[PDB]
RNA sequence: GCUUGACUGCGAGCGUGACGGCGCGAGCAGGUGCGAAAGCAGGUCAUAGUGAUCCGGUGGUUCUGAAUGGAAGGGCCAUC
RNA sequence: UGAGCCUUGAUGGAAGUGUGGACGCCAGUCUGCAUGGCUUUAAUGUUUGAUGUUCUAACGUUGACCCGUAAUCCGGGUUGCGGACAGUGUCUGGUGGGUAGUUUGACUGGGGCGGUCU
RNA sequence: GUUUAUUAAAAACACAGCACUGUGCAAACACGAAAGUGGACGUAUACGGUGUGACGCCUGCCCGGUGCCGGAAGGUUAAUU
RNA sequence: UUUUGUAUAAUGGGUCAGCGACUUAUAUUCUGUAGCAAGGUUAACCGAAUAGGGGAGCCGAAGGGAAACCGAGUCUUAACUGGGCGUUAAGUUGCAGGGUAUAGACCCGAAACCCGGUGAUCUAGCCAUGGGCAGGUUGAAGGUUGGGUAACACUAACUGGAGGACCGAACCGACUAAUGUUGAAAAAUUAGCGGAUGACUUGUGGCUGGGGGUGAAAGGCCAAUCAAACCGGGAGAUAGCU
RNA sequence: UAAGGUGAUAUGAACCGUUAUAACCGGCGAUUUCCGAAUGGGGAAACCCAGUGUGUUUCGACACACUAUCAUUAACUGAAUCCAUAGGUUAAUGAGGCGAACCGGGGGAACUGAAACAUCUAAGUACCCCGAGGAAAAGAAAUCAACCGAGAUUCCCCCAG
């Protein structure tokens, strides 16, 4: 739902099988949260995998610099 | 797989490891509170002022501290009578003071840890040969003299 | 006894089917076998022993091949 | 405890008496240690896959305490217990009338049973 | 005692009792995409599900089939590399 | 009307009046007719708008072959023969009509499926808070006392007052028969009947929603509707049937 | 603008007007109870109850006026914990709800057809949800072409059933 960082996704699809459901699928991603601050310390985000792996070529805190302005 | 710890800690690195490191470790533990590390462009040039400005000691350091055995050579004989005496030995003691102090005999001053003879000096009064050992990188010369009052 | 006509390419003209299709066939071309030779042989005395299409598989061919040369893939022929 | 590179070994400081592991076509040699004057393959370094150990630091806590607060919610903090587990997301083998969509032929002296569909 | 309001009141449903089975509590199980709630402000003398249906005397043989419970050494076997 | 066949006792219509069903769009092909002719014709658009302009393009004058390719020929085959298909058939564009195609496609009609809302003022459960039960009966446990036991048990009376206990109005329910059956009534009336301190009965308000609820279980109940409610929509669902 | 005129079902009464502020029409205003986003709190809609300020006050009162919630910023206050934050107050802006269709987007059937039915169809249609405009959307090539070149998106006729 959130992987606040990036967007995130919960859009729908159809699981077919062996030629062909006319299900539905779904949610995805994940969450986990504690997220250390360089500067004073750590406020919670509940980012994912892909929101997770962001934080690091990037930064912490330009990571957040949106999630603020924005 | 790039960090950069300085401050070792049982890690296979120290001063920072700048050849692959372990990942996911340091994401938290680490970095934080520990001893941050981002191996990144930015984070690593501003490291080597940390270090390189501790080389720049071979090439300026060791100058400000080779010129030794250049300073202190073609000094004047080193006229320090050690109390020559005794039907033909000395009464003064030839160590360590008259050896470093001859220099302030007009003013400059050195460190009587730099000397450099393993065996203490026979109380002569002959060429008493002084090795100035300032430091490891750079050795000077000195004598020293004794003569008759 | 000797052999491979259970041949390849075509086919006058017919029979029989709503149609798909099925059957008969002298004669022609290339090469065969058997016979001294006329000649006979395009599987079994004849009539049952069978499965359309699609999707593909295998071999053959410069038919095609999305800028061009190839290639994949498609066609065509043979066959599963 | 496996395997990759490959690092040090056995095939392809000067005699004698001895101890150990090696294998046999077997009658034997191999090989460390005192006194005496490249591959077949083993160990250490390792890289990496396995089980199993313990740790805290992600993660859980429907334990306690402190604030927000004269809240049982929630959040922050301290502390405890659990701990790379649990649990979640993607993928994947089970199981799956719990639910859903359907199929379940015709001829026939009614239909059905039987029989037959070339 | 209950039931087909409006053709069936019964021998049917329920019942107390019995038995099997599951559940160590953030319980099993259920409602719910989740948060959360019920179970229960209970905690195995408790809660659920199944069958039998006071009480009396009892409840025999079969584990081949299907299901369930345990084992899991060996065979077969997914994604993945 | 439907049938082999109907005066048929097979179907439909009490009667009258008004309304009531082969349309429409574009595409394709024939026929008639008109224009022009190996040529016919424009589309959008422009526009001194039904003109005129615009020939993008569509069709035909060439066909054969799977195609490259060849071409009144061409495929076939090694074949130069034969055989297949072609070759001195005028087409094209409007207009009106016959048919077809895509559409609701002559008209009327299902039982149903799907989507979103409205419904627990009936009823089924449950929650909270209030109310009701004339009278008469039986008479358990406990106790007091006498007896009696070393002490109890045991017993006798008296007191006591239980119980999904008894009889029976209210109240709740519905076993039987008659009547009603275009009713007084879309389930009742009359005479009987069962429960009636209980798993009782009732007022008020609240909570569960449709594949969902509730259910001492009958597929019962969820507003005279229930093997999947009502309302609106997909919708002119589909109807080889009448 | 003007001789009439006081809306309609019915006059009638009582009247206003004829010159130029009587009507009547058009523009800008003033007023505009209660409910309704409804916004001070509540509420079975048009009702009920309060706090804090006010004027006239025969100086109890009447009514009036403000006080919802979020977001941005401002300043002031401010926990566990020095700090700092969390939180709190105030104030100025702003939003909130209606709305026919077209438009972008998130979610998304089934009847139906296939003369059965699962692939497939119906159709990304119905519907439901969010958002914005007067149009929206798209838009100046990591486009196409074929060795020649064209030159953003959009809409129309062809290519072609
Ligand atoms: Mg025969
Ligand atoms: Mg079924
Ligand atoms: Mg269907
Ligand atoms: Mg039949
Ligand atoms: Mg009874
Ligand atoms: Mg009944
Ligand atoms: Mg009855
Ligand atoms: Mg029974
Ligand atoms: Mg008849
Ligand atoms: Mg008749
Ligand atoms: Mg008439
Ligand atoms: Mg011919
Ligand atoms: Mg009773
Ligand atoms: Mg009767
Ligand atoms: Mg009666
Ligand atoms: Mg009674
Ligand atoms: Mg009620
Ligand atoms: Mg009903
Ligand atoms: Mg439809
Ligand atoms: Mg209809
Ligand atoms: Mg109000
Ligand atoms: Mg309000
Ligand atoms: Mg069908």
């Amino acid at each position: 739902m959130k992987k606040d960082i990036h967007p995130k996704y919960e859009e729908i699809t159809a699981s077919c099988s062996c030629g062909n459901v006319m299900k539905i699928r779904s949610t995805v991603g994940h969450d986990l949260n504690l997220d250390v601050c360089s500067k004073c310390h750590p406020f919670f985000t509940g980012k994912q995998r892909d929101v997770a792996t962001g934080g690091r070529v990037d930064r912490f805190n330009k990571r957040f610099n949106i999630p603020g302005s924005k | 797989m790039q960090v950069i710890l300085l401050d070792k800690v049982a890690n296979l690195g120290s001063l920072g490891d700048q050849v692959n490191v372990k990942a996911g470790y340091a994401r938290n533990f680490l970095v934080p509170q520990g001893k941050a590390v981002p191996a990144t462009k930015k984070n690593i040039e501003f490291f080597e002022a940390r270090r390189a400005e501790l080389e720049a000691k071979l090439a300026e350091v060791l100058a400000a501290a080779n010129a030794r055995a250049e300073k202190i050579n073609a000094l004047e004989t080193v006229t320090i009578a050690s109390k020559a005496g005794d039907e033909g030995k000395l009464f003064g003691s030839i160590g360590t003071r008259d050896i470093a102090d001859a220099v302030t005999a007009a003013g400059v001053e050195v460190a009587k840890s730099e000397v450099r003879l393993p065996n203490g000096v026979l109380r002569t009064t002959g060429e008493h040969e002084v090795s100035f050992q300032v430091h490891s990188e750079v050795f000077a010369k000195v004598i020293v003299n004794v003569v008759a009052e």
